[PDB]
RNA sequence: CGCGGGGUUGAGCAGCCUGGUAGCUCGUCGGGCUCAUAACCCGAAGAUCGUCGGUCAAAUCCGGCCCCCGCAACCA
RNA sequence: GGGAGGGCGCUUACCACUUUGUGAUUCAUGACUGGGGUGAAGUCGUAACAAGGUAACCGUAGGGGAACCUGCGGUUGGAU
RNA sequence: AAUUCCUUGUCGGGUAAGUUCCGACCUGCACGAAUGGCGUAAUGAUGGCCAGGCUGUCUCCACCCGAGACUCAGUGAAAU
RNA sequence: GCUCGCCGGAAGACCAAGGGUUCCUGUCCAACGUUAAUCGGGGCAGGGUGAGUCGACCCCUAAGGCGAGGCCGAAAGGCGUAGUCGAUGGGAAACAGGUUAAUAUUCCUGUACUUGGUGUUACUGCGAAGGGGGGACGGAGAAGGCUAUGUUGGCCGGGCGACGGUUGUCCCGGUUUAAGCGUGUAGGCUGGUUUUCCAGGCAAAUCCGGAAAAUCAAGGCUGAGGCGUGAUGACGAGGCACUACGGUGCUGAAGCAACAAAUGCCCUGCUUCCAGGAAAAGCCUCUAAGCAUCAGGUAACAUCAAAUCGUACCCCAAACCGACACAGGUGGUCAGGUAGAGAAUACCAAGGCGCUUGAGAGAACUCGGGUGAAGGAACUAGGCAAAAUGGUGCCGUAACUUCGGGAGAAGGCACGCUGAUAUGUAGGUGAGGUCCCUCGCGGAUGGAGCUGAAAUCAGUCGAAGAUACCAGCUGGCUGCAACUGUUUAUUAAAAACACAGCACUGUGCAAACACGAAAGUGGACGUAUACGGUGUGACGCCUGCCCGGUGCCGGGAGGUUAAU
RNA sequence: AGGACCGAACCGACUAAUGUUGAAAAAUUAGCGGAUGACUUGUGGCUGGGGGUGAAAGGCCAAUCAAACCGGGAGAUAGCU
RNA sequence: AAAAUGACA
């Protein structure tokens, strides 16, 4: 539900929250939590490699099962939960034998639905089965790239992947970006479409709302001095240069992909 | 006014201490220079 | 008050480019279609190249004069 | 001898001139400016009346020196 | 005009007198549409102008209470 | 020694970091002390730091460092696995009184507490690098119950007033008691017990997990405070003698109740919100290999051990960082009375200080302040500086607007003291009785005493009743920036930077990009509703025309074109 | 509920005066802004010089920054004093 | 296919 806050303060005028009453408001399942340490963008050498990272709120990583390698064994959804590490809410899943795990929550999964994985599972949202068995033309998510990897496609909040064609031992996928990949037909893909579709319709509202998410301020090039950034310089907002990244590589148009090893699996590039 | 030298024994021994010199080759040539010069107290260690 | 572009039949614009060769559009004049005016058709005239001066010859080379249009006049 | 009661005076309450601070409504006035009306052979076109030479009009949007043009939906109060 | 050289442009308001301020005109040397255009309630140790209260800021200074300056005893520098 | 003045959320008392004898006696004044000094944080000599319970050491880990093998690298060397280190975090236990010139939760008195070895006895399946639980965690907010603590009354001891009264509703002081052990309350959590089964917790499992059946409406866990005991003990105002005239030596009455009450405890609780809030060990439990005599496990009894290091002194400053005995800087804990909303402010108690040159005079001139005739911004770049408003309650409040605001708009009125309402009200607290009780730290009824607003009526004093300290100046028009924030430590706090929002563009995961000769890492334990770069900067109405130039993208015919 | 309001601790530095061989190699006095947050602070870590870090001033990197400090090349060179 | 206009009296 999208809720626009009444303007009782100069800085709460443009706040649009997304609220979900179904989310469990207790505490996460303890035996599936780890320690998640922040970095601020620093690596081994201690220098920043990616900018605008640091600060925020402490978080605890939750071990989400992506492989879904439990054939048979029907399982029941216990409760939906809010996952700070991702953009899509998670669901606690209790299998019949008594083992509990975490899964991504598709949009059509309530608290009490039944799921089951394997090559014999039914065609319903929440079931996992290879795209050899998945009917052509379907909409799926959590798509794997290599058999047994775990899943790298359509994992964000509200995304989906369309199975276009099935060419022999390969399956062609239309992705959210617009690309059309070819993957091996033996990869698994959890059927449905990821939930929390209203994730766009949320404006943070204020600087502190971004700051308490580990997003430090960013400074434009034209304010910089000529030493610190190629744009730099100027007596009162002079630009006179082709836009570039701080390291000289041209932005605004220049393609920067060069792989030559996965080009065999690209049917039509994004457009 | 907060001055530059704010003492701390623990921070001093971890940085300019004897075992801080001996742990690196550059910090081991530092001692050899002091021994050749003939200094009374080698590194800092009171 | 230093440095520049320009002055061509009524108007605008080429021809000054290495010196002999003055053109395009609009316009004007006389005829023609129309009841009549525009529009259209057929024909003609229109400048000595701002002036004053200096090679067989000068709109074109050069200098002064007249006018217009530009730029620069800065560091304390 | 004085007493009761009254009067003059003092004080309190109600209240009229008067002084403030904010509005509300109405009448005049104002550099400039929007639209309207009248008026003389003014300038640019010709939108409408005939099938007015692209049928006209209605609501809406965009555009243009002006009548107006075009898109979308609607009417016949359109000639053959 | 945070942009206008001529410029204190011209007209109007406020003042006895307004190069500044507010409103209008357009003759934009050299505004103008995400190196954004035009508005905008609230906010501001932000820029400009005006009014009420208030007063030594001022006409124009006068008096008073303290710490130095001045005399006595002790210690006793610096620039050049 | 008697007066005077100052601080009193500090200029009082206790720590950590830091310092290293500055602590206490005796002695000295050459040098140090911004003067003299008989004095000192100065010289000299001597003395002083007493721990099973306080810390350190020790067990366990975070960020992170080092890193056997290992990967990579001209040499040095870089990264990293197993591990081992690393507190600012988690892990057992002691409190009162007395005592020194200097130490004391360390010495003495009294009373306790924790973990281990060995021995005796009584039972007994014990057993781990592994499994499970627990340790184990956010911000705001709201009351309820208490305590620290204070005020008053009672009791006890003392006093009868340097000057008008003061045998009384009079004045002064005291009225203290710990850790531990027992009971378990106000409250807060969960239903409990038994039987059977199994794709999970790599192995196993009586334990967690999961599925049923039957049974009972109860059990269990947590828990401030209070009440007993410790305590016929210690402490206690003062009375009694030497006075080494510094104190020592002797004895010792009362030692209760009511009310107010925290930012402290129950509270690691409860309600709610999004930005979703450490790890490991100690501890409990389960089995594997192994041993079924053992060994080991639980309980009671007795004894032994608890080693080593710090312990003085200053700690918001004369002892630390500033060259100084410097108007500067430095983290945590305690929080008395009156007026007050308050840790602001004013005066005080405990306690500590008068700041290491003084004595005179009372010129100009400078610094800090008080008051001013008439005028009231006439000063000046500019109302800079000064002056002024300033509190509670109530009436009332415009244009504009994103409907929240503007707004404390503006402008006003009442404010002390006494009495009555009411010999102190409304309210709060609640004792005697009184009834019942699953019989206890119990449930009603009950209204003695204590406490105590706010408002009206009448009167009264002053020139003035928010009287002192404290404590908004207010309106009108306008540019820029939407706003809260950040910036040139040390002449620029803004219109500059950031910001939520918008758009372009790259990026299919071994992602683009960045740090690295490389291994590797951040991106990210993320996966196009995601991530990086660029420009603009809330919101409203909008964002026109040009691809000639310089770039970017796509094209693949034709010309030119390298190494070989 | 609030990057909400008034206002102490705490943080900061807008105006004026004093001080400019200062009490102080940037402070005192009287006023001033924030004061539940993009806040503030204790302890310990990581980033190293053509590099770090930077809500961006060429700011900060031990009273020093348009390229720190120390040692070495080094008695660098000086048509200039 | 192009095909505009004409004071009043
Ligand atoms: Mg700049
Ligand atoms: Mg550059
Ligand atoms: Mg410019
Ligand atoms: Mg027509
Ligand atoms: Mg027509
Ligand atoms: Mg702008
Ligand atoms: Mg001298
Ligand atoms: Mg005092
Ligand atoms: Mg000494
Ligand atoms: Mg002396
Ligand atoms: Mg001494
Ligand atoms: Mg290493
Ligand atoms: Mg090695
Ligand atoms: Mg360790
Ligand atoms: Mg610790
Ligand atoms: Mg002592
Ligand atoms: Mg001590
Ligand atoms: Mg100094
Ligand atoms: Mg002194
Ligand atoms: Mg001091
Ligand atoms: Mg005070
Ligand atoms: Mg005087
Ligand atoms: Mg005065
Ligand atoms: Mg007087
Ligand atoms: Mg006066
Ligand atoms: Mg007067
Ligand atoms: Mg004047
Ligand atoms: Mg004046
Ligand atoms: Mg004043
Ligand atoms: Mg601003
Ligand atoms: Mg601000
Ligand atoms: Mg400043
Ligand atoms: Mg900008
Ligand atoms: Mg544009
Ligand atoms: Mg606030
Ligand atoms: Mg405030
Ligand atoms: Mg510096
Ligand atoms: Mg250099
Ligand atoms: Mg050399
Ligand atoms: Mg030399």
């Amino acid at each position: 539900a999208v809720v626009k806050c009444k303007p009782t303060s100069p800085g709460r005028r443009h706040v649009v929250k997304v609220v979900n009453p179904e989310l469990h408001k207790g505490k996460p399942f303890a035996p599936l939590l780890e320690k998640n340490s922040k970095s601020g963008g620093r690596n081994n050498n201690g220098r920043i490699t990616t900018r605008h990272i640091g600060g925020g709120h402490k978080q605890a990583y939750r071990i989400v099962d992506f492989k879904r390698n439990k054939d048979g064994i029907p399982a029941v959804v216990e409760r939906l939960e809010y996952d700070p590490n991702r953009s899509a809410n998670i669901a606690l899943v209790l299998y019949k034998d008594g083992e509990r795990r975490y899964i991504l929550a598709p949009k059509g999964l309530k608290a009490g639905d039944q799921i089951q994985s394997g090559v014999d599972a039914a065609i319903k949202p929440g079931n996992t089965l290879p795209m050899r068995n998945i009917p052509v033309g379907s909409t799926v998510h959590n798509v794997e790239m290599k058999p047994g990897k775990g899943g790298q496609l359509a994992r964000s909040a509200g995304t989906y992947v369309q199975i276009v064609a099935r060419d022999g031992a390969y399956v062609t996928l239309r992705l959210r970006s617009g690309e059309m990949r070819k993957v091996e037909a033996d990869c698994r893909a959890t059927l449905g479409e990821v939930g929390n579709a209203e994730h766009m319709l949320r404006v943070l509202g204020k600087a502190g709302a971004a700051r308490w998410r580990g997003v430090r301020p960013t400074v434009r090039g034209t304010a910089m001095n000529p030493v610190d950034h190629p744009h730099g310089g100027g007596e009162g907002r002079n630009f006179g240069k082709h836009p570039v990244t701080p390291w000289g590589v041209q932005t605004k148009g220049k393609k920067t992909r060069s792989n030559k090893r996965t080009d065999k699996f690209i049917v039509r590039r994004r457009s | 006014m907060k001055r530059t030298f704010q003492p701390s024994v623990l921070k001093r021994n971890r940085s300019h201490g004897f075992r801080a010199r001996m742990a690196t080759k550059n910090g081991r040539q530092v001692l050899a220079r002091r021994r050749a010069k003939g200094r009374a107290r080698l590194t800092v260690s009171k």
